């Protein structure tokens, strides 16, 4: 049909499992699929546009795309750091 | 009756049990059936449909395996059971393909029935490494004087034939094949180059003419014509040079020598373009697939002169590139130009100016060059390179009141230009090539009128054949020219020149 | 114990589904056991959902989706040592010279980010070359990247051999010849030459270490050969504290390989096809080529211009990284001058009154001016007549033609090849030689008594022989 | 990991559901509730077949969910969380698709193989049994993964029969043989 | 000779309608039933040999 | 333009340079053809303008030669003079 | 045509017009079919579509079919991929140049650019071949010398060259042959000259046996008889 980023299986598995959001996803995120020097993160529902985020890998990035359900950070730094 | 015989053959096919791994076509468009199933499948595996069509499986995607159908979609329909043939591409290789016009699978389109095949070997295989190499020195004489002196190459080596569209591109190639008859007749299998002409995207009629011509020159008895005709589809065309190369490996492996002429990679490219675009892969530069370079590099590096250690064998190659209005800056030419060890560049002006061969020897180059070529012919053709070099530069000075020095050059040079004309589809014996150039070297041809060069040539050859056939045999057998032999040869030339 | 099953093989782009929480990191190296030994896939994406996307460096034919994969855990670690000198090694780091298993003490990752700003040297450094022409009109630098121009037909390979020989005398350094897009013919010739010129002594040691990347070898492996080579060089520089000289072959085919990997990754091909990551890839590569406080890697690279379009972005990007260009020409080789260097087209940015000395600069400038005037003068002087030269002008013509002959080194690698004993002339004596010629002290020794003659000391002998 | 691929997407729901309810282990219960709601959905036509045709809102979808939980009072709240998810994802069209896929995962967890003996005829029960016996005799039914074998009537497969299961087939249809036979006698 | 070659093709087309007739005969007869039973037992033997 | 050219029975190219050269309306009759010949052309005008085409065509060749300004023969300068008028 | 070739057995001469329209049409529905457009927007299946069309047309042991396929070469560029692909696929090419039309010659053919499968040596006859070799050289020379004439001037050519130029201009206008279908153009009735007659007549011209005939007495007139007759007509 169509593949929405929220229809990703890890996202879906949490959703079926009920709520698990709230700060975990409202002000922190957990990274999804990554590569191309941009990362697609789940959560960070509060996040200034062009905020600086610091990933757990040291690297920090500037949020570019605020999308409904995902944020696409742009990584200011090496991708070997990120996983 | 024919009816009974056909019935007998069909009747003799019964009982299935092979089918196991099924696939089901989800959608079939563009000759790209997409199957959910065939979980365990090799890559580029042969698959047999319900319709019976055969394919390779270029895209193995997580949920669909994108078979590429080799044939027409006319009998192919959606949902079809896809039996798994279970074999990655392999083709019969063996001595039987000598005198066989075969389609890509190997099915004779000249209908010469069963093929003497000593192996089925995979079509896509890795090329002979650094260690599989011996020094290159074995002459390749095409019976064309300019090629043989100005741009000769050794066996196992590349060298492009990049030139003007159908200006007898095939004709230039065909001349070599005919000369290989002379050596072929000789017992020695270093002198038996088992030629392969690889007709890619070529009309069945055109190739029929080729076949007929080959039969006329009895070249069929070492010729193999790998045929991917115009009608034959783009998968067959894609694999057509690769498949052909595998056949070559058998001869080469036996330590024998052979010559494979890939004609033309320009049509191969288009077929790959068709495949890639249809597989939705992003197309490279000049809308020709990005990894077309990768295809060409794999193919063109398989031509190799093997190490003495791993048996001296070879697989000389001569790829043909069709210049799209003389364009050599095009993506497919540029890539190929880099890979190749030499180029031969045909030129339209020369063709028009009745110079047949219309080879422009300035834009012909060999990166193997003099390393292979007869020592005798080397001796008497160092001068030829230099003389012609001056003639080219002083060519433009041909259009008034001209310096004597330039005018002398023009006389020697013009006679040479006429001399390197050769009536196409007639090659010459090296033992008589050496004399003709020798005459030119001794400048005795300066004294021969341009129109009379042609008559002189044949006459000189006949004069040598009667009078100095000792010399001809000496040149041939020694393969080298002693000062005494050059002396005697000069005497003969002088004598003939006088008459 | 990281294992995963192959979940796609669309081209050479193999997506692998790995067991949960055991997922690779980007730039890991995966090895799939095969009857081809192994196939090495390098993780260049995570497609997530416990799946990744990797590129292959080897062909992927006959693969069955679901094959077990094992994860090394990072960029491949290739054997290094003086042991690896004189060993032809394929990209994966295994002998293709097949003179037994490559003996190695340590192995090291093929990727490795450039040294820190602090670590890199803050001042100029000059690399010596026995060739007088090189040391005058385009002096080398120990960290420098010097991009060779001119064909293999001119004897590119002999020039390359010459440098290895010079380095051995000069420092006693090392080298690594990395060959990208190398014809199997060229590779054979080079191996045969290298054995012959003793830069590889099969028995005994070898100065040059070989990494050969044939044209046939896949584009992915074509892209990765350089970085691997650089690690080897860096093992010498960093971990053996010794100056190195690293040859690269065509950087066009480096670009072509990179461009393909981009297209395979599906990324939008940037202008003139070239990868959008064109600049960055060169940037990383040629900042791992530098003078560290412990060593310096010099790199000689070959720039195969695309139809002589310097205008094209790929050469331009290269020239930015390059510090000097040595422009061999066939006209020069045809003047019998070996080296084949075209003196009015060879330039270095280390040629300065400060960097290589005022004296060196002035001597060079005068010689350059002499040559520059000489060529231009010869244009109408030849046509009009040599008598049209003034006494001053023919003083210059005489000096120039004497210099022109004086340039040719009958150098050591080509001691055999030209047939004339080599000349390795030290930097101090090169300056000295040209100073004297500038003072016209050998303007009584004819021009052909400098033909294929080395330095000032050498032409004292030749002057004597000329008379005698 | 879930048992077997779903040849991709739409099974991403099934997988998620499967593993989420797998840790609660209520897969049979889930399957039963899905069946129960599915049957009464099928036996509802306006917005029980036209609910399979998208055109509904978020808000209208939510009110459909409220009608749905009248259709089953409780029974696996993970598929009730799945209902919320599907309404939230704004598609309930591929609902029976997810149900079927979940069924495949479920009965794979149970260990059940499905087969079919398509013919254009409804074969003998003796035939059913003999083939079932044969399949059990073969290593193909490994035991632990059961055999369901359904003869189906498909006139399209006119004559012969084709046994299908586990990417293992035997096709002795008449049509295929006729095709090959005919074609070669046009040569 | 030309008409003879034409006759060979014509024989094949004569035989083409014979295939059509024989297909109709197999599908007409309760050979359609009885040979399906034969196919059933043949498949039983085949599949048992697995 | 390519699509239209096929469809149509003629093309009537006007050249901008010739607009500036002073033919206003401009023309460019080398890139103007009507392959439906002298059909739908008045009979009188067909008779008179019979060699108008030849003169102009000759003028086109001659004018190019004249720009090179080689020593012209009288025959070319008859053409040149005629063409200009 | 296949029914004629095969079933009726009769040979035919197929004529198709215009095969660029066949290409153009196919390119368009490829796009609609969603195929990624190839070079200059041409269908990726261009080669095979052309190929199927050409392959179908052939001389068999059942018949012979002689296709004459019109091709429209956009902006007279044969470097355009669609004409170039067709150029390979055909066996007896003809180039119709605008310039030659403009010279008033009808034929509008570019003589150096005409090529045909049959355009051999012995197969066209030794005499025919030699005559044609001489024609080609004469014209090729005339074209080459056109540049010399352009800057240097006509007068700086040699006597041999002048005789060649005079013959070339005569030959150029002897290639002109009136057509019946230029009775709607000029009104002048067509002229069609049998092959043997043409070979003989051209041989004479080259030998300079008709260099005593004015240039305009070749212009827009047929065969040798006509050329001579128009020489008499111009004379009086």
């Amino acid at each position: 049909t169509k593949a929405q980023p929220t229809e990703v299986s890890s996202i879906l598995e949490e959703r079926i499992k009920g709520v698990s959001d709230e700060a975990n996803l409202n002000e922190t995120g957990r990274v999804l699929a990554v590569g191309d020097g941009i990362a697609r993160v789940f959560g960070l529902n509060n996040i200034q546009a062009e905020e600086l985020v610091e990933f757990s890998s040291g690297v920090k990035g500037m949020a570019l795309n605020l999308e409904p359900g995902q944020v696409g950070i742009v990584l200011f730094g090496s991708d070997r750091l990120v996983k | 009756e024919v009816s009974s015989i056909l019935e007998e053959r069909i009747k003799g096919v019964s009982d299935e049990a092979n089918l196991n791994e099924t696939g089901r076509v989800l959608a079939v468009g563009d000759g790209i059936a997409r199957v959910f199933g065939l979980n365990n499948i090799q890559a580029e595996e042969l698959v047999e449909f319900s319709s019976g069509v055969k394919g390779m499986a270029l895209n193995l995607e997580p949920g669909q395996v994108g078979i590429v159908l080799f044939g027409s979609d006319r009998l192919v329909k959606e949902g079809e059971l896809v039996k798994r043939t279970g074999n990655i591409v392999d083709v019969p290789v063996g001595p039987g393909l000598l005198g066989r016009v075969v389609d890509a699978l190997g099915n004779p389109i000249d209908g010469k029935g069963p093929i003497d095949a000593a192996g089925r070997s995979r079509a896509q295989v890795k090329a002979p490494g650094i260690l599989p190499r011996r020094s290159v020195h074995e002459p390749v004489q095409t019976g064309l004087k300019a090629v043989d002196a100005l741009v000769p190459i050794g066996r196992g080596q590349r060298e492009l034939i990049i030139g003007d569209r159908q200006t007898g591109k095939t004709a230039v190639a065909l001349d070599t094949i005919l000369n290989q008859k002379r050596w072929n007749n000789g017992s020695d299998e270093s002198k038996k180059l088992y030629c392969v002409y690889v007709a890619v995207g070529q009309k069945r009629s055109t190739v029929a003419q080729l076949v007929q011509t080959l039969e006329q020159h009895d070249a069929m008895k070492y010729s193999i014509i790998v045929a991917a005709t115009a009608s034959e589809a783009a998968p067959l065309q894609y694999l057509a040079p690769f498949t052909a190369a595998s056949i070559g490996e058998w001869f080469r492996d036996n330590g024998k020598h052979a010559l494979i002429v890939y004609d033309d990679l320009s049509k191969q490219a288009v077929a790959y373009r068709q495949l890639s675009l249809l597989l939705r892969r992003p197309p490279g530069r000049e809308a020709y697939p990005g990894d077309v370079f990768y295809l060409h590099s794999r193919l063109l590096e398989r031509a190799a002169k093997l190490s003495e250690k791993e048996g001296s064998g070879s697989l000389t190659a001569l790829p043909v590139i069709e210049t799209q209005g003389g364009d050599v800056s095009a993506y497919i030419p540029t890539n190929v130009i880099s890979i190749t060890d030499g180029q031969i560049f045909l030129e339209a002006e020369l063709f028009y100016k009745g110079i047949r061969p219309a080879i422009n020897v300035g834009l012909s180059v060999s990166r193997v060059g003099s390393a292979a070529q007869v020592k005798a012919l080397k001796q008497v053709a160092g001068s030829l390179k230099l003389f012609l070099a001056q003639y080219r530069e002083v060519a433009a000075f041909a259009q008034s009141d001209l310096d004597a020095s330039t005018k002398q050059t023009l006389v020697r040079g013009e006679r040479l230009t006429q001399l390197l004309k050769q009536n196409q589809y007639s090659p010459l014996a090296t033992e008589e090539q050496v004399p003709l150039i020798y005459a030119g070297v001794n400048g005795h041809l300066d004294g021969i009128e341009l129109s009379r060069i042609g008559e002189f040539e044949s006459s000189f050859l006949s004069y040598l054949k009667s009078n100095h056939n000792e010399l001809l045999t000496e040149i041939r057998e020694k393969g080298e020219l002693s000062k005494e032999l050059l002396a005697s040869l000069k005497s003969a030339t002088e004598s003939f020149v006088a008459t | 114990p990281i294992t995963g099953k192959v979940t796609a093989v669309i081209g050479a782009i193999v997506d692998v589904h790995f067991e949960q929480s055991e997922l690779p990191a980007i730039l890991n190296a995966l090895e799939i056991k095969t009857p081809q030994g192994k196939l090495v896939l390098e993780v260049a994406q995570h497609l997530g959902e416990n799946t990744v996307r990797t590129i292959a460096m080897d062909g992927t034919e006959g693969l069955v989706r679901g094959e077990k994969v094992l994860d090394t855990g990072g960029p491949i670690s290739v054997p290094v040592g003086r042991e690896t000198l004189g060993r032809i090694i394929n990209v994966i780091g295994e002998p293709i010279d097949e003179r037994g298993p490559i003996k190695s003490k340590l192995r090291k990752p093929i990727h490795a980010d450039p040294p820190s700003f602090a670590e890199q040297s803050t001042s100029a450094e000059i690399l010596e070359t026995g060739i007088k022409v090189v040391d005058l009109l385009a002096p080398y630098a120990r960290g420098g990247k010097i991009g060779l121009f001119g064909g293999a037909g001119v004897g590119k390979t002999v020039f390359i051999q010459e440098l290895i020989n010079n380095i051995a005398k000069a420092h006693g350094g090392f080298s690594v010849f990395t060959g990208v897009g190398e014809r199997t013919r060229e590779g054979n010739d080079l191996y045969r030459e290298m054995k012959e010129t003793g830069v590889i002594n099969l028995e005994g040691e070898s100065k040059v270490a070989l990494v050969f990347g044939q044209m046939n070898e896949p584009p992915g492996a074509r892209a990765r050969v350089a970085l691997t080579g650089l690690t080897i060089a860096e093992y010498f520089r960093d971990e053996e504290g010794q100056d190195v000289l690293l040859f690269i072959d065509n950087i066009f085919r480096f670009t072509q390989a990179g461009s393909e990997v981009s297209a395979l990754l599906g990324r939008i091909p940037s202008a003139v096809g070239y990868q959008p990551t064109l600049a960055t890839d060169m940037g990383l590569l040629q900042e791992r080529i530098t003078t560290t406080k412990k060593g310096s890697v010099t790199s000689v690279q070959a720039v195969y211009v695309p139809a002589d379009d310097l205008t094209d972005p790929a050469p331009a990007t290269t020239f930015a990284h390059l510090d000097a260009t040595t422009v061999l020409s066939r006209g020069i080789s045809e003047l019998g001058i070996y080296p084949a260097v075209d003196p009015l087209d060879s330039k270095s940015r280390l040629l300065d009154a400060a960097v290589v000395g005022q004296e060196h600069y002035d001597v060079a400038s005068k010689v350059q001016e002499t040559l520059q005037t000489y060529k231009s003068l010869q244009d109408i002087i030849a046509i009009l007549g040599m008598d049209e030269l003034s006494e001053q002008d023919k003083l210059t013509v005489e000096r120039a033609r004497k210099i022109q002959r004086f340039l040719s080194q009958p150098f050591a690698v080509a001691e055999v090849f030209t047939g004339i004993p080599g000349k390795l002339v030290r930097l101090k004596d090169t300056v000295a030689s040209f100073k004297a010629v500038l003072e016209g002290k050998y303007d009584n020794i004819p021009e052909h008594a400098f033909y294929m003659v080395g330095g000032i000391e050498d032409v004292v002998a030749k002057a004597e022989k000329l008379a005698a | 990991p879930p048992p077997v691929r779903l040849f991709g997407v739409e099974g991403t729901y099934a997988t998620a559901l499967y593993q989420a309810a797998a840790k609660n282990s209520s897969i049979d219960a889930a399957f039963q509730s899905l069946q129960k709601v599915e049957s009464t959905v099928k036996k509802n036509p306006k917005l029980g077949h036209l609910l399979l045709n998208p055109a509904l809102s978020l808000k209208d979808r939510n009110s459909v969910i409220d009608a749905i939980v009248e259709t089953h009072k409780n029974l696996d709240g993970y598929v009730v969380n799945l209902l919320k998810v599907l309404s939230e994802n704004n598609r309930l069209g591929c609902f029976e698709k997810i149900a079927s896929d979940f069924g495949v995962l479920n009965d794979a967890h149970n260990g059940l193989l499905k087969g079919t003996v398509t013919s254009a005829e409804p074969l003998d029960p003796k035939s059913f049994k003999r083939i079932e016996k044969a399949l059990s005799a073969s290593k193909l039914v490994g035991q632990g993964k059961s055999l369901k074998l359904e003869n189906v009537v498909k006139p399209e497969i006119k004559g012969g029969l084709i046994v299908e299961l586990g990417d293992k087939t035997v096709d002795l249809s008449i049509s295929t043989k006729i095709q090959k036979l005919n074609k070669v006698l046009e040569d | 000779v030309r008409y003879e070659a034409s006759l060979r093709q014509l024989e094949q087309r004569q035989l083409a309608k014979s295939v059509i007739s024989r297909v109709q005969s197999e599908l007409g007869n309760p050979k359609f039933q009885e040979k399906v039973l034969q196919q059933s037992i043949s498949e039983i033997e085949q599949l048992l040999s697995k | 333009p390519t699509n239209v050219i096929s469809i149509t029975d003629g093309q009537i190219f006007l050249e901008a340079e010739l607009f500036y050269k002073g033919i206003r309306p401009a023309i460019n009759v080398g890139l103007s053809v009507s392959r439906v010949g002298s059909a739908a052309q008045v009979k009188a005008l067909k008779q008179v303008a019979g060699s108008l085409k030849l003169f102009l065509a000759q003028y086109r060749e001659v004018a190019a030669f004249a720009q090179f300004g080689s020593d012209l023969d009288a025959s070319t300068k008859q053409t040149l003079v005629r063409g200009e008028r």
